[PDB]
DNA sequence: GCTATGACCATGATTACGAATTG
DNA sequence: TTCGTAATCATGGTCATAGC
């Protein structure tokens, strides 16, 4: 419930703290860089980037995370639509309809299911592009995805070309597996069906499971 | 249309074709597309039930398949090999697709394409025009490649391009970054077509202030503002940031041959990209030859350590001397200036003497033919100059004479006629100059710059790298640009895919591996009396064709757990499996309850593996044959690389029979090859221990008999020499591995060495060894000190040497460049190597004395040091950088660096290279025990001074000192006898 | 990747590590692989008494409810489940047991799954079923099929109380005599109505008693076991040589003993004695004699005889010559296979029935002159590893064993 | 009764991690 | 790959508890 001041914008990050033992040289990576992100208009707003801290992480299991926010209406948290309009969303709620059995949804958050936590790898991008903002949050995805790693068990990774290479990516050999892309030709992401086998590895390391149901909104 | 390959590469798009990049006699430059496809080798009844119709099938014709699957046997009923011959076919298609019953799935498409169109990889071509279709600006496409590479012509020469760059940034704490420092310098050297070669330099103007602009273009540099008005021919050009990386990205897209730079895909291209783009939103774009596909530069990481390459598509190749220098050489380090310092060196004379300077001369006729023109070559851009390893010259003037160089260098005057001159590491601070930053500050950065940019050329030009390339391509069949990426895994499955061709046979793997799982001690390590060197002719090799060992011919493994069995077993391979036909060979057992593992090679039929060995010695062999009477130089280097390229692929053979894997993978022939070996190398030891030359008689210590089976050759130990009849030799063995073997002589007399050397050759080889077993000379040392063959000092006579002859000062393991131990331990370490080595040669000495010589003296000099305590801080003064990636709970350096920073104004970054030392009041007097020592480690400032309560903890850095000494020497107990007398501990030797 | 075969290995890696028993090799082996499998795949992988509670010996109330008693028998105890091989105590070693018990075993494991195991309580070389526990339904159901194919099953007891009972040694007593069987007693185990825990009672005292010497007597071919006379004469009923062996018993002393209510049984060894075992078992041999060795859980014999064991391991009548004996071997059709899988080595080793590991270190320690397939002559070189008597004792065999090995490579070469 | 084995102590020992030899 | 420093453990004793 702390805060920690910063030079540039939003000149102040306030935190919980699970984060505590790294964020501290956070800082010295981030004024290297503020003064070149605020050059140009990103998503979201710069009193957005680091709202993702506020969530614990004494009580978190598997990890989703993906490669970049929606370039518009970004709020932060990712893998949410207020309006429910973006079509990954869409995907990943009926994805989760049709596993759980469960046919009326209208909203699907991925921050109410306990043991999950939604992550991206990168924490900015200008709107009308995608990943690019790669080399301004390199060391910084380093840092958060580490620290990350020292309590979740199992990693998810979400598209084909963009997490190629996380085996270097990391330090501390964890289990990770990789998704297909979201908008991967011939639909393949609707032949996926990887919840399960995230399931049956928590199964293997004696954990308590997920489940997916209480993520609905009706 | 006559045209010379220079690279093949790949496109990466939806649809996917082969490039080749061709240079005419004139200089046009070409390139042809032909389309890539995905092959397969399939059987007769496979190919005639596919349903969908291949693409295009190709009639291999008669195969022989072989299973070679290894089974462990417990008895002597051994079952036969599985042969099927039948017709195969090789077929041709656009799209993967899974096939049940697909053989030789482990070759690459691009080796399918060579060799079954049958191109080499740079061979010169009479093009036929009938079957090129021109598509674009000086890009023809080609669809049928098996009519249009028919001719074949003679190599001739083309011309080339070339483009070296470096970079010079701006640093004061610690390393560049792109966020906030920029570039200072950026120096090219630039070859075109035409050979004209052009040396340029770009300084930023954001620092010089306007003054210093107005004085540089009333010196002679040129100032321009924009991108459309600079010219190369000018040396030095003052420009901004903006034109420096606009100019640097228009040079990087330019379709040279070669872009070689040093670390250069890890800092110097990967900081001009992320510079540009940051500073405006500009790329760097790579266009392929047909125009309809483009790329960004993305540096992009490989494991093998880490390795960096380029994604470029436009046939250009990105070079990086470190990997190659990482790949090609073990060496000590592989920085730049030690990696300059062991390639460029000469033998010079002192021409004049007095002041603080004196004058250096050089030619031909003092050091040898060619060293001189090299160092006169370097000398052109060089600036500073190491002489004796130790003194760093600045060069004041220079001048190159028709076959030799003169030089004149700021040192103190030191009596002696000749001495050693080499380029490396210079002692200039770019830190501060940095600070205060000026007009000749920038000049001289400049020249620096094109210093290291032109000493990429040099290193370029020394190790050859363009014909290696060359014939790396040849051989290994692959393009130019793949050579140096892979291991030795991926180098062999060519001319291994061109040896089954020819023979016609499969060898077939249809189980699942399982998880299947020496140094050499020399008997003392000073001897103070001469070593006679001998090497092995590539022992592996030779070992494996006189075994037959290869995965098909093995006849099979029979293993036993008790001795009765194993000796009925004896008795019926003797009487089932006699030699010559069949060679039996033990080896350790592969599981813990066996006790004897026997295999069982055949010799009726020439093997795989023995083959391709064969076929490389003798290649190698009449390569160096016709070397030797080559006049040409261009001819020469050829040649000198094709036989490189043939040894390093000869001896990559046993790694890869052990590699699992790998497509020569065989357990028992890997196992067979190294007991055979030992046992070759064991005989040859004990054959030659105690051997004495008397009269005109030599006799060895035992029988010369093959330690195989019997043979015909006379086993007599005494044997008639050329010698004259008043020597008296008596012969010692030392050390011996698989490579060389170590002979000690007791005489310092090195014309009678090297001549009784020859002649112990010759009388080994015609007398003593058997088959195809050789030996050969390789040099005399003298006042050999070694632990290992990793870690040794001595001086080194070649065999073509005579008494009055330079030796070379041989001296490796140790590094020198580590550096966390101090400045007192690698000075004084020097000083007691040399002081070893100067009674070392005395002659009257035998062996407990030394011993005792160097403790008596590091006992005088370490109680004079700790009691006059006269030597300077610095001195023990040692270096760690700084990061936060600690693991644990605490670390107690990070809560050091916190105080430091809480108690002094001045605050350490993350990134920075603090300096620390050992500190302790003074008041303590000299300790026997020790105690953790992170908690005497204090920080050195640069305005710390030592008070007056409190002296340097001696203790650590003088027992690290006397470890390293006690390392060395032979003697034992009375080692451990003082160690406990001076420090009460147990020293961790070897 | 989102394989459905992935997702199924992983179902049956986790119903593997729920069916994981140490003492198994091929399924441990298997999982095992599996995991490496897995960890490079994926980079990395998340990965007896059990049922049964501490023994009751002190008189204590019950919940009033329905009891299945079973008695749990004297003997050795060893075990066997679905998918893995024969399962017993520490060592792993194995034996031989005719392949209609298995296609029993078969049959019990495929017509109900949720039976966790089967286990035997071993001794004098009668072998019979006591108790198991199933999952799924009640006990009845895999002993009545048992007795349903022919094996004996225990006299089981059903008793439903709608009050306290009193579990006092003089009811067990009652019940003891109720089940009127005179094969040594241990315990005996009461089972729930609905509950998978297990949980047993043994009553039990100790006192002091008095032994005159330790005998051996016959169980079966070859088969002997050692057992203490006291000074009532009862025979007290040692379970094997591991039992006395550890036990350490001194002679002409008294020592304590677990006295039940009909019988006496001697007690692991609770004393701190420093004694090692080498001079004890040669005490302990000398004592029993030359001919007797340790070869595991019995002894053996050491006489001549020579050829009157082929005919007993061939399962044929008495033989008298080679020549008959090679004719009714080459007659008789059934035989042909077992001595044509099975090397020549160990049928001389277990044709004597010597152990495998002594056997083994002792061979792997002399030089053998052979000639023709035949040995004729032998030496011994180290003398440290006769510091066991029973080397000793292998070694003084051996001239009957070279004539038993010499006699089978003569009928196997002759047969063919 | 002294001499025997459990918890206490360390010299001398191998085994372990760390982090550099990176540029 | 080597070299260095903690940490852990086992072969040299000693003494309090306790048994023939």
């Amino acid at each position: 419930m702390n805060s920690v001041t910063i030079s540039h914008a939003p000149y102040t990050i306030t935190y919980h703290d699970d984060w505590e033992p790294v964020m501290s040289q956070l800082v010295e990576f981030y004024n290297e860089v503020a003064s070149w992100l605020l050059r140009d208009e990103t998503s979201p707003i710069p009193d957005k980037f680091f709202i993702q801290l506020k969530q614990p992480l004494r009580n978190k299991r598997v990890c989703v995370c993906g490669i970049d926010p929606y370039p518009k209406d970004g709020t932060g948290v990712p893998f949410e639509s207020p309006n429910f309009t973006k079509k990954s969303i869409k995907e990943i709620a009926s994805s989760i309809s049709r596993l759980t059995g469960v046919i009326d949804y209208k909203g699907y958050n991925l921050n109410i299911i306990d043991g999950v936590i939604p992550w991206n790898y990168y924490l900015s991008c200008k709107l009308g592009e995608t990943k690019s903002h790669a080399i301004y949050w390199d060391k910084i995805s380093k840092l958060l995805l580490q620290h990350i790693t020292k309590h979740v068990s199992v990693l998810y990774c979400l598209g084909k070309t963009d997490f190629s290479n996380i085996r270097a990516k990391l330090e501390s050999p964890v289990t990770t597996i990789v998704g297909y892309h979201p908008a991967a030709r011939d639909h393949q992401f609707e032949k996926d069906r990887s919840f399960e086998i995230i399931n049956v590895l928590l199964e293997l390391d004696n954990k308590t499971p997920i489940n997916w149901a209480q993520g609905f909104i009706y | 249309m006559d045209v010379r390959c220079i690279n093949w590469f790949e496109s990466h798009g939806e649809n996917r074709f082969l490039y080749l990049k061709s240079r005419c006699r004139n200089g046009e430059t070409v390139f042809i597309r032909f389309p890539h496809y995905f092959y397969y080798v399939v059987t007769d009844e496979i190919y005639q039930s596919l349903s969908p119709p291949p693409f295009n099938a190709r009639p291999m014709g008669k195969m022989r398949t072989i299973d070679i699957d290894e089974t462990i046997s417990y008895n002597l009923d051994i079952k036969d090999r599985k042969c099927s011959v039948a017709d195969m076919w090789l077929i041709e298609e656009p799209k993967k697709r899974s096939i049940q019953n697909a053989t030789m799935d482990e070759f690459f498409n691009i080796s399918w394409f060579y060799i079954s169109n049958g191109i080499s990889p740079d061979g010169c071509y009479s093009l036929d025009e009938q079957y090129l279709t021109k598509i674009n600006n000086g890009c023809y496409h080609c669809d049928d490649p098996r009519n249009c590479f028919a001719k074949e012509i003679p190599r001739f020469d083309i011309p080339r391009s070339y483009l070296f760059l470096a970079i010079a940034c701006h640093f004061d704490k610690k390393f560049p970054s792109v966020f906030i420092n920029p570039i200072s310098h950026t120096s090219y050297c630039y070859i075109d077509l035409s050979g004209k070669r052009l040396l340029f330099t770009l300084i930023n103007e954001e620092m010089l202030t306007e003054q210093e602009i107005q004085e540089a273009v009333d010196r002679g540099c040129l100032r321009i503002q924009s991108l459309m008005e600079m010219d190369y021919e000018r040396e030095l050009v003052l420009c901004s940031e903006i034109v420096l990386l606009r100019i640097a990205k228009q040079l990087l897209e330019l379709t040279f041959d070669y872009v070689v730079t040093f670390n250069g895909h890890n800092f110097d291209l990967r900081y001009i990209t992320n510079r540009l783009e940051l500073l405006t939103g500009e790329k760097i774009i790579f266009r392929s030859p047909d125009k309809k596909e483009a790329v960004h530069l993305c540096i992009y990481e490989r494991n093998q350590n880490t390795t960096f390459h380029v994604n470029n598509n436009n046939g250009t190749i990105f070079f990086d001397l470190y990997s190659f220098i990482q790949k090609s050489e073990k060496l000590d380090s592989y920085k730049l200036d030690s990696i300059s310092k062991n390639a460029f060196s000469c033998m010079g004379k002192v021409l004049n003497r007095g002041v603080r300077e004196m004058t250096f001369i050089g030619d031909d006729t003092t050091d040898a033919k060619g060293k001189a023109d090299t160092f006169a070559k370097v000398l052109t851009t060089g600036n500073y100059v190491t002489v004796d390893e130790d003194i760093i010259c600045k060069v004041i003037r220079k001048d190159i004479l028709e076959n030799g160089f003169k030089v004149v260098l700021s040192c103190p005057t030191l009596p002696n006629d000749i001495y050693k001159l080499s380029f490396g590491k210079d002692d200039i601070d770019l830190a501060q100059m940095y600070k205060d930053y000026n007009l000749n500050i920038a000049l001289d950065m400049a020249r620096y710059c094109i210093h290291d940019a032109c000493l990429c050329q040099y290193l370029w030009e020394y190790y050859g790298v363009e014909t290696k390339t060359d014939a790396g391509a040849a051989t290994y069949v692959l393009p130019q640009s793949m050579v140096f990426e892979y291991r030795a895994s991926t180098i062999i499955k060519g001319p291994l895919l061109k040896l089954l061709l020819e023979t016609k046979t499969i060898l077939v793997r249809s189980e699942t591996k399982q998880k299947f799982p020496k140094v050499f001690a020399p008997k003392q390590k000073m001897f103070s009396n001469n070593v006679l060197i001998f090497d092995y002719n590539s022992l592996y090799p030779n070992v494996c064709i006189f075994g037959n060992l290869s995965p098909e011919t093995l006849v099979g493994v029979v293993v036993s757990t008790n001795r009765l069995e194993e000796e009925i077993n004896n008795q019926l391979l003797l009487q089932k499996y006699p030699p010559p036909r069949y060679i039996t060979v033990h080896c350790e057992p592969r599981l813990p309850n066996l006790i004897s593992e026997i295999a069982i090679f055949d010799r009726s039929i020439e093997g795989t593996i023995p083959r391709l060995l064969r076929t490389f010695l003798a290649e190698r062999a009449r390569y160096k044959k016709m070397l030797k009477q080559a006049t040409s130089s261009t001819e020469k280097a050829i040649y000198d690389s094709m036989q490189y390229t043939y040894k390093i692929v000869a001896n990559s053979v046993y790694g890869l029979m052990g590699f699992r894997n790998s497509a020569l993978y065989s357990y028992a022939s890997a196992k067979s090859c190294t007991s055979i070996g030992r046992r070759m190398i064991l005989y040859l030891e004990s054959v030659l221990n105690g051997a004495e030359l008397s009269n005109g008689m030599l006799r060895f210590a035992n029988t010369l008999s093959n330690p195989f089976y019997m043979d015909d050759r006379d086993i007599n130990p005494i044997v008639k020499t050329s010698l004259p009849i008043d020597y008296r030799f008596r012969f010692r063995s030392v050390y011996g591995d698989t490579d060389s073997v170590f002979t000690e002589i007791d005489s310092q007399d090195v014309d009678k060495s090297i001549e009784i050397a020859k002649e112990l050759e010759r009388l080994i080889n015609s007398r003593v060894l058997f088959n195809n077993f050789k030996i050969e000379f390789e040099a005399v040392y003298k006042n050999l000190i070694m632990q290992s063959k990793k870690k040794y000092t001595t001086m080194k006579y070649s065999a073509s040497s005579n008494s009055k002859s330079v030796p070379e000062r041989i001296n490796k393991g140790t590094s020198e460049t580590r550096r966390d131990v101090s400045k007192f331990h690698k000075n004084m370490i020097k000083t007691y190597k040399t002081r070893l080595s100067e009674m070392l040669s005395e002659g009257r000495m035998n062996s407990n004395q030394v011993c005792i010589d160097i403790l008596r003296s590091l006992e005088t000099d370490l109680r004079s040091e700790f009691d006059s305590r006269s030597s300077p801080l610095e001195l023990f003064m040692l270096s760690r950088m700084h990061h936060s990636n600690y693991k644990s709970a605490d670390n107690p350096n990070m809560y050091l660096v916190t105080e430091y920073n809480k108690n002094n104004p001045e605050t350490i970054e993350l990134g920075e290279r603090y300096y620390f030392a050992y500190i302790c009041p003074a008041n303590v007097p000299w300790t026997k025990k020790l105690v953790n020592i992170k908690t005497y480690e204090t920080i050195i400032d640069r305005s710390f001074k030592l008070g007056s309560n409190q002296r340097i903890f001696y203790e650590v850095y003088f027992k690290r000192l006397t470890s390293e000494i006690v390392n060395l020497l032979d003697n034992k107990v009375l080692c451990i006898s003082f160690f406990q007398r001076m420090f009460g501990s147990r020293p961790t030797f070897y | 990747m989102t394989s459905s075969a992935d997702l199924t290995n992983l179902k049956e890696l986790l119903s593997l590590y729920k069916s994981l028993r140490f003492s198994d090799s091929v399924a441990i082996e298997k999982y095992n692989s599996l995991v490496e499998w897995g960890t490079s795949t994926y980079w990395k992988i998340g990965v007896i008494s059990d049922y049964y509670d501490e023994v009751k010996n002190k008189p204590f109330n019950i919940d009033p409810g329905y009891y299945i008693f079973l008695p749990v028998y004297f003997g050795s105890v060893f075990i066997y489940s679905k998918g893995k091989n024969m399962v017993e105590l520490g060592s792993g070693n194995s034996f031989q047991i005719p392949d209609e018990i298995r296609s029993a075993c078969n049959k019990v494991l495929d017509s109900d799954n949720g039976i966790d195991f089967l286990r035997f309580v071993l001794l004098n070389n009668r072998w019979i079923m006591e108790d198991a526990i199933s999952k799924y339904q009640s006990p009845v159901n895999i002993f009545k099929l048992a007795s349903e194919y022919g094996l004996n099953i225990p006299n089981y007891l059903e008793i439903e109380i709608e009050e306290d009972t009193l579990f006092d040694d003089e009811l067990y007593s009652i019940m003891e005599r109720s089940f009127d069987d005179t094969f040594p007693k241990i315990s005996i185990s009461y089972i729930k109505l609905g509950e998978l825990k297990r949980q047993v009672v043994d009553f039990f005292k100790f006192s002091f008693m008095y032994i005159e010497s330790i005998k051996v007597d016959r169980i079966g071919d070859n088969i002997f076991i050692p057992s203490v006379i006291t000074k009532s004469g009862k025979k007290i009923l040692v379970k094997d040589v591991d039992h006395l062996i550890r036990s350490k018993v001194r002679e002409h002393t008294f020592v304590k003993v677990k006295k039940k209510n009909t019988f006496s049984i001697l007690y692991d060894y609770d004393g701190n004695g420093t004694e090692t075992r080498g001079e004890v078992i040669k005490r302990i041999i000398d004592t029993i004699g030359r001919d007797y060795y340790v070869n595991g859980k019995y002894f053996s014999k050491v006489g001549i005889a020579g050829l009157k064991q082929l005919t007993n391991k061939l399962d044929i009548n008495e033989c008298a010559t080679v020549d008959e004996l090679v004719d009714e071997i080459n007659k008789s059709g059934t035989v042909k296979r077992k001595i044509k899988n099975q090397s020549v080595f160990d049928l001389s080793r277990e044709c004597l029935g010597y152990p495998e590991a002594d056997f083994i270190t002792l061979v792997n320690n002399m030089r053998f002159k052979i000639e023709n397939c035949k040995v004729v002559n032998f030496n011994i070189e180290n003398t440290n590893c006769l510091n066991n008597p029973s080397i000793e004792t292998i070694y003084g065999n051996f001239n009957q064993f070279v004539s038993i090995f010499n006699t089978v490579t003569d009928v196997k070469k002759r047969l063919f």
